[PDB]
RNA sequence: UAAGGGCAGACGGUGGAUGCCUAGGCUCUCGGAGGCGAAGAAGGACGUGAUAAGCUGCGAAAAGCUGCGGGAAUCGGCACAUACGAAUUGAUCCGCAGAUAUCCGAAUGGGGCAACCCGUCAGGCCCCUGACACAUGAAUUCAUGAGCGAACGCGGGGAACUGAAACAUCUCAUUACCCGUAGGAGAAGAAAACAAAAGUGAUUCCCUCAGUAGUGGCGAGCGAACGGGGAU
RNA sequence: UACCGUGAGGGAAAGGUGAAAAGAACCUCGAAAGAGGAGUGCAAUAGACCCUGAACCCGUCUGCCUACAAGCGGUAGGAGCGCCAGGUGUGACUGCGUGCCUUUUGCAUAAUGAACCUACGAGUUACUGUUUGUGGCAAGGUUAAUUGUUA
RNA sequence: UGAGGGUAGGGGUGAAAGGCUAAUCAAACUUGGAGAUAGCUCGUACUCCCCGAAAUGCAUUUAGGUGCAGCCUGUUGGAU
RNA sequence: AUAGUAUAUCGGUAGGGGAGCAUUCCAGCGACGUAGAAGGGAAAAGGGCGACUUUUUCUGGAGUUUCUGGAAAAGCAAAUGUAGGUAUAAGUAACGAUAAAGGGGGCGAGAACCCCCCUCGCCGAAAGACCAAGGUUUCCUGAUCAACGCUAAUCGGAUCAGGGUUAGUCGGGGCCUAAGGAUAAGCCGAAUGGCGAUUCCGAUGGAAGAACCGGUUAAUAUUCCGGUACUGAUAC
């Protein structure tokens, strides 16, 4: 189990991109990292194979990402309840996604 | 037959006083203007003593 | 000059091969010591 | 915590006024290379190129191509083609690089070690 | 003056010390368990991928096949890149039970230089190829065994260096080592026993008795039991 | 394991970029190896053999001294010169001075020993006594195996 | 002279040299007893302070070893 | 050291005694650190005396430490001591048979050495050709010149990739037995085991089953193709 997954909308809580939200693009389970859309861009130097510097999202360690509250816009911790199990936001109590 | 002692840095460096690379004997070519060795044919132009010697294609 | 090692594949297996080791109690004692050490090469029958 | 950033900023600002080129890990002995560096030290670059081109030492061909690079670095950092009679070799040094060890057999079963040495060469130019 | 040299400083080269760190070791405590194998083991050979050296997993059903329980969005090992796919009709992953499981190896149809060669017998295909069976020994066709593997147990054999400031009795030592063979432990065990007119009653192990009584080229050394206190 | 041995058998060395590969597009000199830039990054003198980065050993530069001078290379004096207010580098000239270890009656000894640096490297523990410093109890002192409670 | 066999360590083999038995032989090699024993040689690492010898006698399968005495030192009690 | 400041005393090997410093870790009371810890370079200052300590500055980029007590893997200059690194002799010995080279073209950044051509020289009962043992891809071709090649190298028995070995008769094996080996029935023997047939295994030998010449590939050839033969089974 992980507290985030693909398609989730999450807010960064630590790092240089703290205070920024975004959608989760890919989850690297073994390394415990995920790509969030529009955050943590990098300038990769690619040879033609036309070449040039290109932009891409670098993964953020998942412990710095929290699922945004359904009702309010702030990041909250989550839990699972039988109501199979399902995620829900600890700040408001509503089911998540 | 065998060195009784290792040589100090000073003794080794004193011997190497006479280890010098020899400078070439250079001259300018009156035709090309390039450096060439005195008493040889200029490899750039092919000339020697004011006359063409190696007509280079 | 002639040196000590003059190879013959027929002689090698007859003297040191797997089937000659297994034919006596002392040969099987050698095989047990090499297995307990974890040797990759058990006899000359392996290198072939 | 920004300390090493501030130390490095000053290091880069000084490098803008230094014109030099480097040769790293040249697979020849440093002592023989040094014989060539003593010949062109403190000498006008146009005369040194001809001296290196007609030298009888084999290490000179490598050094000749490094001097050409040093001059080109000077023009890049000064934004003009160099004149004739203007630049000169203000500094040059040869340092011993890492050694490759090898084996050479000797009589009666003994073996000796052979060292295949390397060197670094750095050249500075100045007006 | 300096071909050269000396000393000091500045900046570098080489080399990989030191500091910090850990992915691996070392010594133990508590609980469990103490085997695997002819229904073919331990250990190997050869194979197995879209791609594939080597490891890992697997066995011609070959990084794997089928159910049941779990779990919920990623997955096709280490391990990338490229390529094609799987999966909310629940993939991958975890627990349990099944299917498949080439050749060698106790190796057991006969041979053999391990991973190979050659058969008899019954079936089915077509010079060949499938799929069965076929060792020996101890019991009554049937049942059993063999081989491998930590230490601990019990048996059969059994050194020397060394100490005795030499050395032969003696010591090292009923040790090292070799061989046979059990079990989760084994061996011992229920008085033809100790004791001393006072008594205790199977065996085993701990603390004492005690470096004592003895033994001994009475040298170097070796060394109890009774009785008492415990575990059970 | 590699490697060594016919075989039984013997038997190594070798850890660390960065938070994240963001592992350096592109230009200049070069035939290209190598570098100078640019860019990424807190940092590239973190650039792949990459944390830190010592010694022996090796260079370049600057200051002072040195081509009439002779011994374990220092030590005690002492001008001049060069740097930064009396500190620091050097050292003309002078006095004195035969390394160190070990073994010996006695070693400059022509007795032993070492190329140099970094790292490694040699009176420890158990038990039984005895003397002693310090304590507890005292005509008495002390428990051993083991047992109970708790954790 | 080729191929394949056989003899194994106080054993083998030897037209005999103590020769040869895997570059090893008046007793091979490997592992173990095992860190054998060595009255012998070499080596033994921080600091300062106080005191400070002996190279003799006796005995010894003893003579370059050791036991006792003599000579040093700590603590303690006496004066000598 | 004695007396409580005075008197005396303070060279030392073997050796006896006293008092301390540093190192690693632990307990307790407490401190320091990204506004920069440890380590590394430089400088200055301290200590009855010393082992050592403190401060400043550069590097460095995450740990460190006072005091009191406790426990040790608790300190190197030398053992023909060990590992790793780097020196000296020294740009010295040497570059492995005195069969030998010269020129012109070529590819190429680069040629004494590579390719082609002309000349010269060496072997020729071999230094040529075919097998066995042993090796195991070194064979051919393209790319590459870091390492290897005692020089350089555009070359190589080097690195990487691709390719290449074709049998009714050849050589083996299938059959047979020798030395020797393993056994059966038996014999011997603390154990482990030692012996023991006309049996089996085991070629270096014996087979009543039989092929030779030529040509083609960059790399195979009694094997592929051509020609001309031979030998077993099997069905009509
Ligand atoms: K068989
Ligand atoms: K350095
Ligand atoms: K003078
Ligand atoms: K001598
Ligand atoms: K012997
Ligand atoms: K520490
Ligand atoms: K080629
Ligand atoms: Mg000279
Ligand atoms: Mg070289
Ligand atoms: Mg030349
Ligand atoms: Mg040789
Ligand atoms: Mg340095
Ligand atoms: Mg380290
Ligand atoms: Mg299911
Ligand atoms: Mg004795
Ligand atoms: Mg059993
Ligand atoms: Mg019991
Ligand atoms: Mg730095
Ligand atoms: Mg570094
Ligand atoms: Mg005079
Ligand atoms: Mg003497
Ligand atoms: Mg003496
Ligand atoms: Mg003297
Ligand atoms: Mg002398
Ligand atoms: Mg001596
Ligand atoms: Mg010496
Ligand atoms: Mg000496
Ligand atoms: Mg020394
Ligand atoms: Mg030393
Ligand atoms: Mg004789
Ligand atoms: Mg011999
Ligand atoms: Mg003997
Ligand atoms: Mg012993
Ligand atoms: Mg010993
Ligand atoms: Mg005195
Ligand atoms: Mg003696
Ligand atoms: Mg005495
Ligand atoms: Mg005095
Ligand atoms: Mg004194
Ligand atoms: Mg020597
Ligand atoms: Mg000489
Ligand atoms: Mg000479
Ligand atoms: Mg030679
Ligand atoms: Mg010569
Ligand atoms: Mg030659
Ligand atoms: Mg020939
Ligand atoms: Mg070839
Ligand atoms: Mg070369
Ligand atoms: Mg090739
Ligand atoms: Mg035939
Ligand atoms: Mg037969
Ligand atoms: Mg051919
Ligand atoms: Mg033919
Ligand atoms: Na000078
Ligand atoms: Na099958
Ligand atoms: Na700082
Ligand atoms: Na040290
Ligand atoms: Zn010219």
């Amino acid at each position: 189990k992980l507290h985030i997954k693909k398609g989730d909308t999450v807010m960064v809580i630590s790092g240089e991109d703290k205070g920024h939200s975004g959608r989760v693009l890919e989850v690297l389970v073994k390394e415990q990292r995920a790509i969030v859309e529009g955050l943590n861009m990098i300038k990769k130097h690619a040879k033609p194979s036309q070449g040039g510097i290109i932009s891409k999202e670098a993964p953020i360690h998942i412990s710095n990402l929290n699922v945004v509250d359904p009702k309010t816009g702030k990041a909250t911790r989550i839990g699972r309840r039988l109501n199979k199990l399902v995620r829900y936001a600890k700040k408001s109590g509503e089911e998540i996604k | 037959a065998h060195p009784k002692r290792r040589q100090s840095k000073t003794r080794t460096a004193k011997r190497r006083t006479h280890d010098k690379a020899v400078m070439p004997t250079l001259a300018k070519c009156p035709n090309c203007g390039a450096w060439h060795i005195y008493h040889t044919v200029c490899g750039d132009c092919g000339y020697y003593r004011g006359k063409l010697a190696i007509e280079k294609e | 000059m002639k040196r000590t090692y003059q190879p013959s594949n027929r002689k090698r297996l007859n003297k040191h091969g797997f089937r000659s080791r297994m034919a006596t109690a002392n040969g099987r004692r050698v095989l047990a010591a090499r297995r307990a050490k974890g040797r990759a090469k058990l006899t000359v029958s392996d290198e072939f | 915590g920004a300390r090493k950033h501030n130390s490095a900023e000053a290091r880069k600002e000084a490098l803008k006024q230094m014109y030099f080129a480097k040769l790293r890990n040249v697979p020849t002995s440093p002592r023989k290379m040094r014989l060539v560096a003593d010949m062109i030290r403190g000498m006008e670059v146009n005369r040194a190129l001809g001296v290196l081109k007609f030298s009888n030492k084999e290490a000179s061909a490598r050094v000749e191509k490094l001097l050409r690079s040093a001059v080109a670095n000077w023009e890049e950092k000064n934004e003009r083609k160099a004149e004739e009679g203007e630049l000169f070799v203000s500094r040059i040094c040869v340092d011993g690089a890492s050694t490759l060890k090898r084996l050479r057999p000797a009589p009666q079963g003994r073996g000796y070690r052979i060292r295949k040495r390397s060197n670094h060469v750095t050249i500075y130019v100045d007006t």
